[PDB]
RNA sequence: AAUAGAUCCGUAACUUCGGGAAAAGGAUUGGCUCUGAGGACAUUAAUGUUAACUCAGAACUGAAACGGACAAGGGGA
RNA sequence: AACCUGGUUGAUCUUGCCAGUAGUCAUAUGCUUGUCUCAAAGAUUAAGCCAUGCAAGUGAAAGUAUAUAUAUAUAUAUGUAGAAACUGCGAACGGCUCAUUAAAACAGUUAUAGUCUACUUGACAUUUAUAAGGAUAACUACGGAAAAGCUGUAGCUAAUACUUGCAUUAUCCUUUUGGAUAAGUAUUUGUUAGAAGGAAUUAUAACAAAGAAGUAACACGUAAAGUGUGUAUCAAUCGAGUUUCUGACCUAUCAGCUUUUGAUGUUAGGGUAUUGGCCUAACAUGGCUAUGACGGGUAACGGGGAAUUAGAGUUCGAUUCCGGAGAGGGAGCCUGAGAAAUAGCUACCACAUCUAAGGAAGGCAGCAGGCGCGUAAAUUACCCAAUUCUAAAGAAGAGAGGUAGUGACAAGAAAUAACAAUGCAAGGUUUGUAUUGGAAUGGUGGGAAUUUAAAACCUUCCCAGAGUAACAAUUGGAGGGCAAGUCUGGUGCCAGCAGCCGCGGUAAUUCCAGCUCCAAUAGCGUAUAUUAAAAUUGUUGCAGUUAAAACGCUCGUAGUUGAAUUUCAAAGAAUCAUUCUUUUUAAAAUCCGAUUUUGUUACUUUGAGUAAAUUAGAGUGUUCAAAGCAAACAGUUAAAGCAUUGUGUUUGAAUACUAUAGCAUGGAAUAACAAAAUUGAACAAGCU
RNA sequence: CCGCCCGUCGCUCCUACCGAUUGAAAGAUAUGAUGAAUUGUUUGGACAAGAAAAAUUUUUUCUGGAAAAACCGUAAAUCCUAUCUUUUAAAGGAAGGAGAAGUCGUAACAAGGUUUCCGUAGGUGAACCUGCGGAAGGAUCAU
């Protein structure tokens, strides 16, 4: 037979998963869920190699059976559950909140988040579908179909999502002052306020976005995420602040200590 | 099913192995350094020729090149960490111009010899 | 059964590899005829149940000019744009011509407007004459082999004239 | 004794390039319901009088069998 | 390290090849082998045949539980479990091999506005009820044969297996509030309207007809209302099928191929999950081709990748991962979301087992192991501890996988000694050098620590354990290439050696030996293939008077190559004398003295998608290294940082590449293409 | 030059080629024929369940239906013809190459004693001879 494949070779794992060479041959293939396999990461390596909490798949499974892990204030027991691009994960008894963001290196990293900020989550809608009854739903990158969005919300606009009540709060457009962040570009991890949009006739829309340090770089419209307006990032950015310090001067900063 | 341990060689055979000038030169150097066999005094030229070709790549690149002034200090930090030459040298030409016995000089066999301990290089080894 | 062991567009032979897979399938055709309303069900890939009509007698038929549709019965098949033995053996297809009943449409006419939405459309004298005869033609549009029902529309106007002249400078 | 008429298909070695050749080797022809197509005569693009046997595919049929008698190569190395 | 040397001659310079040389992760094999790390391994030929044993199963809150066992107060209610069996999911993953495969597969790049999509996630639905009906295993009882992972009747029970079936909402009018109106989800047919995309016959809404599959007659128990299982639909998920544009080895002693047998296309229809000659009927004669079609061969799975490289290039790529194929050869089929499935079946062909002679069962190109073939390839071991998958999802499995054995396939580190003295040689009281005699170290033996699912290996501590450190290193040569012998004996054109030239008739520097030396050394030869050498395949970059080679000459098509010519130039700031930057200078539309676009392509500049491994490379002291992707920091045990008592912190796993094809993009030059007068324009007035 | 050397004919060995044998062998492509299995449809038709009558039995009716048959459809496997591909048996033939002091002759190398050579044609035991037309790579760069 030639059905759906249910194995992932360790060398075939996505680069940002970061599985070693000698630590086996099979990588934990994320179960079907809300996000892609290539750009999302599973609880196994999130809790084993990123948090360094455990040491063995048996012990990783020993943790999740106790309902001491929560994502979007929702309990998940699926061991190979794709977390998503950015979410709200929560472990109860230690009273801590991790949010998943990007690195200047272009990776997935847990990020310390307070309770009030963890109550705040964002979703980028992928398309709007209107069903019977002239009602509208938007499907987000989170694999969520949120119905009855504001009429002003468009296909590229993003929506503040209140995870507990499961409702939209505030829309964010794609203006020249719309501060965004790169998701799947070769310039992953760079936070920017966009400079201009370069619409092209029927092909992927490449847009130029402007960095804080006055660097302009372009990426497709498909891998942008509006994470706030020009005022400030709505989400607490990681230590690197989303500013791609150049590879040349990274070395002098590491040399000085 | 395959061990992912990448493995490589360290010495390349000289080719034309019967030239008396080079044979006498390598015998002179192995006698001044008290070494074991020709694998050792063929590995060192492999190393210094590797870094030499690496540097010669940078010399072909023009000044102010983002690639030139990346490996210019990437290599130079390693050279000054090993201590091939003093502080009076800073230039890529100056690191291009290295010889073989100065590369042997960093070996631990004769560092103890020059710091004492043994009155012979064979004794130190 | 699909998409291989044919000649290349240049005329050369493409010798076969890739022995036949299942997703090409190619189930045998089903010939629907006149008879009782019995059908079978076939299981297509992904658990899709296809309504194979092996013998049909009645179905939905629509008046396009009035925008309506009612259930009536086919009694005979007269022509298809395909080969001729297909209609000679009483088969139904998605562009065949059949003979449809007149009385139920006449009752609809009498109840809606009378006389022997968007009403008062003047219909057509030839269609009225056909209704008086009580034997009006129609063209089946549904796919009996796939959907399992014979849904047709009442042929009218210039197309009716074209389908009539080819039947009767004619035999 | 074995086909042997006709139509359609196909036809090797060799050759003096003319042949070999009807090479070899196949199919059809039965029976009927059919159908369709291919000349001379006249009116201000068309419609009327009047004389072929060549093809074709769908049927069904009849005791899966038919140049029905007569007449009519056996081929090949 | 962008390299050469011997061989044609009496002697010389050439062309020219042969030989020499080195690399191979490229195989075999000879000799030898004290250590450790690391680890290729039935690909080459027979995708040949297989004895044997294993390789897919699954129940921890949660389907069914009178086989049964046990505990709470008294035959009473709960339990804890539970063989068998029904039910559910998976077994379509994985592992192996590369036969076939030549616009096929693959790769990059597109679409699916032409499709399907299990588990999962998020939203959400339409036309007897204090809970309905049967149908049955296991099981009891009788056997059959030699038997199957075989089976008959009689009797019973269930379940989340199978089958029926128990409101209600929206809209219109006075206008919180009263009436009334209406009730089909996908799917299909006919008639209209019609938040986005790039283009809809889109989403969706209305009318007229059909219309399945549902909306729980199910099981467990968390807040000091919940969950599992299952159901209609939409979207992603994990994917898959079709699909655009580009790319391939040799062969013309393959030039015309395809077309009645679909060949090229239209119509119409069937069929598919969907488009499509996928198939059928009618119709038309089309379609590809020296820019190599159609054929043939490949000892051809393709790709990133490997060797070799100064740059070019040449050769290889069965084989870690991706895509394709197959499970002795074809073909067909059920099941299932997913198979034309092989440790699923059916039929034929070739083998082949049991056999009581009636009849049954088979596919090691899965893991060990055997036979056959061959130059050529491991143990019928241990374990799910490491990674990861299946399940009813903790304790069960997994010849996946790891560990271990053989293993001079390869790769990396590194023993077989140093030291004081005389005597000798050299030298102005310095170097080397047969004697004494003692320090130090391993290998080795053992015990231990540590280690591992278990054991061993590695490492660390303690005792024996080196003077001929008797604990002893070999391979190939000693004419030239090419280092090391006219040193000594045996033979004497024989024996032999010799990659090439050559040596061998008594003086053999070449044979056979001894001594010595030479090159490399736990490694060195031999054979074949391949790379550079080879500027001896030459685009870079060959040669053609005489070394090989200008067609006997001319015409001429394909091809290749092709006169010049269209917008110049000037002015200003900054380093060292220069260099560098900026501004404008006709005409047409745009803004009320000024705001600004003004052919196509090649080419060329930048970007976005550019799998990982591998490649070069960053950082990092596995004892260094092969490595690998880690680790570092104060801490005889506490200080600071911070939190309104304690809590470790800093980190790294980047970078370029992922064609030449495609998308966007700046662009003055160089190239082509069009526009340019057998007449073609622009403007203004008037006419329709 | 008492140099070099050519051919035929002798002997030995090796390789390839032609080869009758309707060659054979072996494979691989199209045709025709037979056609196992099997999807779908039609024809069935062991009953097992429902509707009727009498107070253990029967007729009729409606579905689900097992062996089995026919039809187009997919099509294994075998056979006819035609073609393509790979070895070899093959009696024998004709070569080539190599070894080898063999025989005969003087062919070329000097003006090689007949200048050499080409193409063509004929003869000859052989190298060779001859004619026709060319070349100097000639033995002549020159009344």
């Amino acid at each position: 037979g030639k059905g759906i494949k249910k194995h992932l070779k360790r060398v075939n794992a996505p680069s940002h998963w970061m599985l070693n060479k000698m630590g086996g041959q099979y990588a934990p293939k994320t179960s079907s869920g809300p996000h892609k396999l290539l750009e999302s990461i599973p609880l196994v390596i999130l809790l084993r190699n990123r948090l360094k909490y455990a040491l063995t798949f048996d012990e990783v499974k020993m943790i999740l059976i106790q309902k001491i892990v929560k994502v979007d204030n929702k309990v998940r027991t699926d061991c190979t559950f794709p977390v998503g691009l950015m979410d709200v994960i929560h472990i109860t008894k230690s009273n801590e909140y991790f949010r998943l963001l990007y690195d200047i290196k272009g990776r997935f990293v847990p990020h310390r988040i307070t309770n009030e900020e963890s109550k705040y989550k964002l979703c980028k809608v992928k398309k709007i579908l209107l069903r019977k009854g002239r009602l509208s739903i938007a499907v987000t990158h989170d694999g969520r179909s949120i119905p009855y969005i504001h009429p002003d919300v468009k296909v590229n606009d993003t929506v503040r999502l209140d995870l507990e009540t499961g409702k939209v709060l505030e829309h964010l457009k794609f203006q020249v002052g719309s501060l965004v962040m790169v998701t799947a570009g070769h310039s992953v991890g760079r936070v920017g306020v966009i400079s201009s949009i370069d619409k092209n006739m029927g092909t992927y829309d490449i847009i130029h976005v402007k960095d804080s340090r006055n660097k302009v770089f372009a990426t497709r419209l498909s891998n942008v995420f509006v994470i706030g307006d020009n005022t400030k990032p709505y989400i607490s950015l990681p230590r690197e602040k989303g500013i791609k310090l150049d590879i040349i001067e990274e070395r002098r900063n590491r040399l000085k200590a | 099913p395959k061990s992912y341990r990448n493995y490589s060689k360290t010495a390349r055979n000289p080719k034309r192995p019967f030239e008396k000038e080079r044979l006498d030169q390598e015998l002179k150097l192995i006698g001044e350094y008290g070494l074991k066999n020709k694998r050792e005094i063929w590995r060192v030229q492999y190393l210094l020729a590797k870094i030499r070709s690496a540097a010669r790549y940078l010399l072909t690149l023009d000044e102010k090149s983002s690639k030139r002034i990346f490996q210019g200090e990437a290599l130079l930090r390693r050279m000054v960490r090993q201590g091939l030459l003093g502080e009076n040298e800073e230039k890529l030409d100056y690191v291009l111009g290295l010889t073989l016995p100065k590369l042997l000089e960093r070996r631990l066999q004769t560092k103890v010899f020059k710091l004492g301990l043994a009155k012979s290089v064979h004794h130190a080894r | 059964r699909d998409g291989r062991h044919k000649l290349r567009l240049t005329g050369g032979k493409k010798k076969i590899h890739k022995k036949k897979r299942k997703y090409e399938l190619g189930r045998p055709p089903s010939n629907t005829k006149l008879g009782s309303r019995q059908v079978h069900v076939v299981r297509g890939r992904g658990r899709n149940y296809k309504y194979r009509a092996i013998k049909l007698d009645s179905g939905s038929f629509s008046w396009p000019t009035f925008g309506i549709s009612k259930n009536t019965r086919i009694i005979d098949v007269v022509y298809n744009a395909s080969n001729n033995e297909l209609v000679r053996t009483k088969t139904l297809v998605k562009n065949c011509i059949v003979v449809i009943d007149s009385h139920p449409f006449t009752t609809w006419y009498e109840n809606t407007f009378g006389t022997t939405i968007g009403k008062s459309k003047n219909i057509d004298p030839l269609l009225l004459e056909q209704f008086k005869q009580g034997r009006v033609l129609a063209c089946i549009s549904s796919r009996p082999g796939q959907c399992g029902k014979a849904d047709g529309y009442i042929i009218e106007g210039d197309e009716l004239l074209f389908y009539k002249r080819k039947m009767d400078k004619r035999n």
